[PDB]
RNA sequence: AUGCAAAUGAAAUU
RNA sequence: ACGAGAACUAGUAAUAAUUGUCAUUUGCAU
């Protein structure tokens, strides 16, 4: 699979760096232990909420920078969010902390 | 003394001086081991026989050439006899300790042969691969056949009679063998909490049963223990007469014998004797027909096991309490405890095992034997107070050698 | 300059793990790939150890 | 006259002496006596098959070789690996009995003759005063035979039709009940089959100048003096008890009886009979003595 | 004169001990496969049937060593593994056999000594078969009448042997009663 | 003849470590993979606790000699004086009814306590890994009593209710005073499942 | 024959931290997912204290070789004695009113601490995060008491409200020397479970 | 073996900038939401300004193994020795007083610092914020002190007085080369609690 | 949030030409106001009449915005928990509102 | 707003 | 009318006992 590996290897992103994600990490690191707290599947609606500013706070920070918002297009991360939104299952949200985590993680080793 | 005695008592020491000319420091006649050997046993009060001096000097063809002894001379025997049969200072204590026990423990009578074979035994086992101890045993049981052949056949004057390859030829000597017929499930017949107190004892019982058969039998025939070639499990064999008396009083004997076991068990053990003539040219193994008429012997003797009882026997057998706990069988009848007589002595025997060592036949002792008396136990102290005392390589191999090999095998496992 | 110190996490989740399991297997390979970024003694442990090629053979 | 084959696969124990032993092969007077107590189980008719049925021994089968109890005949030549053996296959019966067999063959006869393993089964006896207060158990130890899964024993009779069609009824009723020692305990149950091997009848219908018993067989008073003229035979003390006579059963016991075996050679046929042992008994107790003949 | 075979299968739900072997346990020796040999179910049937109080033991199991004679009337012989059991086990993976580590705990010393002991796993089946001879007609009803309890006591007791510290449950399923020789019916007893 | 069946379910209060195996498991069934209680564990800490309740002389502490009412309900038959046991003690396993709760609900049956061992002055701080039944877990077990004396029943019930009692307030398993296998005891059940006695009047707490 | 229980609550006055599931987790139970105390870190810090209160020797602490008195109060049955300790120790759970309380006022449970450390000579900073138990956190403890004589009770007990003191002045937990694991016990309770012994003047500080 | 308490309070006069929460918040106790000095922040400079105040060679800087006097004090237990620190020290926290006095006046506990930067050769004007602890609060501290030694013990207290000048005389947490962490001690208090040596 | 910010964007301007440094004392406001009073939302009322009045484009913002029945709901409620509900409902509108701009 | 995402150790005795 | 026949490999007792997931390392340079 590596589908995180495909776009960072083939970008770096317009000289992306990863300090440039931190807060954006970080909130996404927030939402994961809040999810690890949780005891059921169904998200509710204060998440759904915190779904939401997150997507705020990804517009906002793609753009304040252009090649932030190279990365977010090319990665596809709003799409991603919306349907996660749409979807409101722990576990679709816990793989999507995956798949950015494995971004994060090879964009830190290039 | 009986000239058969004589006979035996000459022969059993016939080639003695041996051990006096090996021994170096007793050396008084350096000719000849014969002369050295009539001049030793010369000194004694007990052995101051004459004819057995002559006898012991006179067994070698120069020797007997000019003796002038009479046509009727028992030494000539001893002759054929012995032509049938075929650090130094250890041997002058050897002289010693034969003169302390012919000066204190041997004595001339009837039954002392027995005594003289005894003593011999422990003292010449390992004096030459052949040791003197057996050389002097064959060359007596072969003078014992010998004079009982040449006295049943009404023939005296031997000299002019053997003094010789026909006498060899003829077929003077018999061999009969005998057969203990139930050993395995006599002995594997025990089922009680006694099993290795029975065990000892009924393995033991069988032996002596055996042996006092075998003894009986030497007595009856007036023969002696020289002929005896071996005796173990239930295989045992004798060299004996090839005369019409010898044969008729080896069936009289079976028939008793087999009239008794009948009496007895009539299964569980029982004993089969098969007799084969042969001539003196077969013991010097002539052609090897030795090997042959042992095989012979044999076959007979797995051919008579075949039909064991006539029709009178049978028919009284189908036509006549419970089972002993720790003897296998009902037949025998039962007692307190649920055992039988025979089995109680058992264990009565067996308990007296471990504590004595010697066993004397009587008419009343405690176990039965066959020839309607008894076994019981006694100590040597006890002994002394009555004075019988009980303290393919077989057939191929490479008499004397191949009874000798059975002596040291019995030895070895004894 | 490897020490087994620096291997705890990932012995860890082995110890953790020893189609969900194939993300599972997924999530392996990304700490993986994370833990030969941090340091470059396990970086060197990993790849010339054939740690990549055996991870994706069995997945 | 046909033949049974015989399945078990279940133990059984058979017995000579003590419930420590074991047998493999049994003779005519325990299946004959088996047959005659499942006939009266039955309440059938007893006259038909008691004066009128020829039984042999049972003798062990395998896959798809049979056996024979050997012949004692002298045979002039090792005299050891013939003792060593005990039974002969049917493909050299004739071989044997014309010296067609050497000392290799019979060496390797000896090594394919294993079929089956005999066991010793330890037990404890907990009816005694373990039942009332403190008494030690009474261990026992039986003898069992386990049987490889294509092997068993099978039969020889013979005899006119309707006595062997009350036979095969007879082996119906009886595959059901035991054939054994300890039967009730667990041990000896079977399944029949009727087969016709052409070569064990061809066998059974030469014709020669000897005879070799099948059977246990013992010639009565007045031919047995010209029955034993010229004969290598082998007697066998049959004892034991018997099964609903008298009150107690160890004072009942059948009276020792002698017998020949199942090796035996004559020249002079004898026509058994059924000898009564029995004494101070409420019925006569019958003991089977009438020879299935190999005639050659 | 009728034959009623009585047949079924018998299932471990505690481990069970016979080991005449023993500490191992009785098997096969060429199988290498557990038994029930046949001698331990009459004796437990007749320890359990007996201490319910005998005539009716005697007849059943038959005694005839206390000066009258009586045959048996029942035969039991020894049981083995289904071929459903079988497959089972050998698709899922399971070993027959189970191994138990044991201890035993001094007092005023407070040092444990090890065991080791062999026990049947969990839930396997047996087949098994008996055979009862009707030799007489009018009582068959009440003999089976003992048998049905027989089974039941035995339902809730246990085989072989440390029993009461909590293994040898058994079960009994798939009964059927069948008539083979003879001619009477047997349609109308039951056995659970 | 009657034969009385005592049925009912106990529940783990803190993690549990019976532990015959020796990474330090438990016990575990080959057929279903799932923690088990054995019942000589049960019956020993019983009987002991039961013996040292009363008198427990050193010459008794000697050879295992114990009272002998105790002696009468756990069977004794040692020596001379012959007792056959009266209750056979039998297993619990893994109930079902938490099964289907766990695996909706998504909890493993096991937790794998990290521990240390440190020692003085070289102080050689050991990691350790305890696995345990996770709290929560419940087990069905199921005993059987033999009436070998009917007027015997009362006190005999009457001391097993001490058993229970004593063992609420105590450990099974290893680890004890360190905090490992409290277990309490829910749901009994009583029933003379053969014969002709009744059990009306009994209960266990 | 007695048990003596002393119950309690454990008040966490600063930060707790054990970690030994362990960005730098807790322990925690499962069937729940709320903190946790174990017994055994309990019973070694205080065993280490009332050591260190009495006698403590070079040949002493090489393999824990200890004071005969607190080896009766703690047990070792390893020098050939028969000592098996008479106080079991729980482990300690979150507690219901705690949890009602960050509840009712919407407060987590567990804080994320970051920590930095300073190279020397160096200047650059090393980031750390740790969770601990914010604080005002309650847990709740039990104890159990053996009798094994009568006249060794109040002494024991004595030094064990020592013990107790030695503790509510220091740690119990991890990276005490930086300002975590300060505790207090509040609501001692004194009662005889089992037995027929009072528990009346019998107190613990 | 004794414990001797220290008790006193620490006044702040610049800012005060911790933010271990860290657009720059500031640790807060969520049971309060008020922030305080963490024990390790207090412990970790008090042991920086004591090592450089000793002998602080740069192979021992290199091999982190602090002086034998500092190593005492605090505890290291790093170099394989067993060395547990006779001195313990804790959080701090806002005193009555102080809650008081601020609550009656209208006066916050955080100031908003707005930070202009001017850029080289750019002169482009970014303002960052900056949240500061108000001066003139005080905080309350406990230290502990454990006897092992009845001799070394003057020695120790005299090497923390040594420390209460130091910390008195440097900065408290961030901002401290731009002017936050100036803080002062006040009403230090001795009374041991177990023991008997004073 | 959004939906209003996106479908506002007429052509491109957004409320013609708005602009977030017209929204800069807004922004103070509410960021004040986040940190922690009824006067004060009147007062927050009163600056958003003033804003509006300040920009034509501002005050159609508010008007597409419902902002004022929001703020006067907000006020009835009294509820400091739809106070934040409602900065967190202007947040997103800032930043949707920035997202779409020239 | 700009660097920071870990570091170090460690089954025993019946 | 079979070396037959009656016959629980039983009954007592468990993984017990001691061991601390701790020891240091500043949310901070611009």
């Amino acid at each position: 699979m590596t589908f995180a590996h495909e776009v960072v290897k083939s970008n770096l992103f317009n000289g992306l760096t990863t300090s440039k994600l931190r807060n954006l990490m970080e909130q996404v690191n927030r939402l994961y232990t809040i999810a690890f707290n949780s005891n059921e599947d169904q998200l509710n609606e204060e998440f759904i909420d915190e779904l939401e500013y997150l997507k705020i706070k990804f517009y906002y920070e793609a753009g304040r920078e252009k090649s932030v918002d190279e990365f977010l297009k090319k990665t596809l991360m709003f799409p991603i969010i919306d349907r996660v939104i749409k979807k409101e299952s722990k576990k679709f949200f816990l793989d999507y902390c995956k798949y950015f985590e494995a971004l994060v993680a090879y964009a830190k080793y290039y | 003394m009986n000239k058969k005695n004589i006979l035996m008592y000459g022969s059993l020491l016939h080639d003695i001086g041996k051990i006096i000319y090996r021994s170096g420091d007793h050396t008084f006649s350096r000719g000849t081991h014969s002369k050295l050997g009539h001049q030793f046993l010369s000194q004694f009060s007990e052995f101051k026989d004459n004819e057995v001096l002559d006898n012991v000097a006179y067994h070698h063809y120069k020797e007997l050439a000019k003796a002038n002894l009479d046509n009727d001379n028992t030494a000539y025997i001893t002759y054929i006899a012995d032509n049938i049969a075929s650090s130094s200072g250890n041997y002058t204590t050897l002289m010693k300790d034969m003169s302390h026990d012919l000066e204190h423990k041997l004595s001339i009578k009837e039954g002392t042969f027995p005594s003289l074979l005894q003593w011999t035994e422990s003292l010449w086992q390992y004096v030459p691969d052949i040791s003197l101890y057996d050389h002097s045993r064959i060359t007596c049981a072969i003078a014992s056949c010998i004079f009982d052949y040449l006295n049943e056949n009404n023939i005296h004057n031997y000299k002019d009679e053997l003094f010789t390859k026909s006498f060899y030829q003829k077929e003077a000597f018999l061999l009969l063998s005998m057969d203990m017929s139930g050993i395995q499930d006599f002995i594997y017949n025990i089922s009680g909490s006694k099993a290795l107190k029975s065990l000892r004892s009924r393995s033991f019982y069988l032996e002596l049963m055996l042996e006092v058969i075998v003894d009986q039998l030497l007595e009856r025939l007036e023969l002696a223990r020289a002929n005896l070639l071996y005796t173990g499990g239930g295989h045992a064999y004798l060299l004996v007469s090839n005369t019409d008396k010898v044969k008729k009083k080896i069936t009289q004997f079976n028939n008793e014998l087999k009239k008794w076991f009948m009496s007895e068990f009539t299964t569980d053990l029982s004993l089969s004797m098969a007799f084969e003539k042969c001539s003196g040219d077969d013991l010097m193994n002539t052609s090897g027909n030795y090997r042959t008429i042992w095989r012979n012997v044999s076959s007979k003797l797995s051919d008579i096991k075949a039909h064991k009882y006539s029709a009178e026997d049978i028919l009284k057998l189908n036509h006549f309490d419970r089972e002993c706990k720790e003897c296998l069988r009902s037949d025998i009848d039962i007692n307190d405890d649920g055992l039988c007589s025979i089995c109680e002595g058992i264990i009565n025997i067996s308990n007296d095992l471990r504590d004595k060592s010697f066993f004397v036949l009587s008419e009343t002792g405690k176990l039965k034997m066959p020839f309607n008396k008894f076994i019981s136990v006694i100590d040597y102290e006890e002994a002394e107070m009555l004075v019988r005392i009980y303290s393919a390589t077989f057939i191929s191999g490479i008499i004397s050698r191949t009874a000798t090999l059975s002596r040291q095998l019995s030895l070895f496992f004894k | 300059g490897l020490t087994t110190s620096k291997l705890r996490n990932l012995m860890e989740q082995v110890n953790r793990l020893y189609e969900e399991f194939i993300d599972e297997l997924e999530y392996l390979k990304i700490k993986f790939y994370y833990e030969a970024g941090r340091e470059k003694s396990v970086d060197e442990f990993l790849k010339k150890t054939l740690m990549f090629p055996i991870i994706d053979r069995v997945i | 006259t046909k033949v049974f084959k015989l399945s078990f696969k279940t133990p059984v124990h058979f017995g000579k002496k003590r419930l420590s032993d074991g047998e493999m092969t049994i003779t005519a007077d325990t299946l004959f006596s088996a047959l005659f107590i499942e006939t009266l189980q039955l309440g059938k008719d007893t006259d038909w098959l008691l004066n009128d049925l020829i039984i042999s021994d049972t003798f062990p089968y395998e896959n798809e070789l049979y056996y024979l109890p050997k012949p004692l005949i002298k045979i002039d030549s090792n005299h050891k690996a013939f003792k060593k053996l005990k039974y002969v296959p049917v493909h050299h019966y004739n071989q044997y009995l014309n010296g067609e067999l050497s000392a290799e063959d019979a060496t390797d006869l000896n090594d394919i003759f294993n079929i089956g393993y005999f066991s010793l089964q330890t037990k404890v006896s907990l009816i005694a005063q373990e039942t009332d207060s403190s008494a030690d158990s009474e261990p026992y130890s039986v003898g069992t035979f386990t049987f490889e899964p294509e092997a068993g024993l099978y039969f020889i009779a013979k005899g006119s039709e309707e006595t062997l069609d009350h036979l095969n009824n007879i082996m119906t009723a009886l595959q059901y009940s035991g054939l054994g020692g300890k039967r009730n305990a667990g041990y000896g149950q079977f399944e029949y089959e009727i087969i016709n091997n052409q070569q064990l009848s061809k066998l059974l219908n030469q014709n020669g100048k000897h005879s070799i018993l099948l059977s246990t067989a013992m010639a009565k008073k007045e031919e047995i003096e010209s029955a034993l003229k010229e004969a290598r035979y082998i007697l066998t003390k049959r004892s034991g008890f018997v099964q609903s006579t008298n009150y107690s059963e160890m004072l009942v016991k059948k009276s020792d009886f002698y017998s020949f075996s199942s090796g035996s050679v004559f020249k002079n046929i004898f026509n058994g009979d059924i000898f009564n042992v029995g004494h101070n008994g409420k019925h006569p107790v019958y003991r089977y003595a009438k020879p299935l003949w190999l005639e050659v | 004169y009728s034959k009623i075979k009585i047949s079924g299968t018998i299932e471990v739900v505690t481990g069970l001990h016979i080991g005449g072997g023993g500490s191992p346990v009785v098997r096969d020796l060429q199988t290498k496969l557990p038994i029930i040999p046949g001698s331990s179910i009459k004796g437990k049937m007749r320890n359990l049937l007996a201490k319910h109080f005998d005539e009716r033991v005697l007849r059943l199991f038959g005694s005839s060593e206390k000066g009258n004679i009586q045959r048996a009337r029942l035969q039991i012989s020894d049981a083995f593994f289904s071929e459903k059991t079988k497959e089972h086990f050998a698709q899922n993976d399971i070993a027959y056999t189970e191994t138990k580590f044991e201890n035993t705990i001094n007092r005023l010393t407070a040092v444990a000594n090890p065991r080791q002991i062999e026990r049947v796993t969990r839930g396997s089946e047996f087949d098994f078969v008996f055979i009862y001879n009707v030799d007489e007609e009018s009582q068959v009803e009440d003999d089976f009448e003992n048998i049905e309890k027989a089974i039941h006591l035995l339902e809730n007791d246990y085989l072989g042997g440390g029993g009461t510290r909590g293994n040898g449950r058994i079960q009994f399923k798939d009964t059927n009663i069948e008539t083979v020789v003879g001619e009477y019916d047997s349609t109308n007893l039951k056995i659970k």
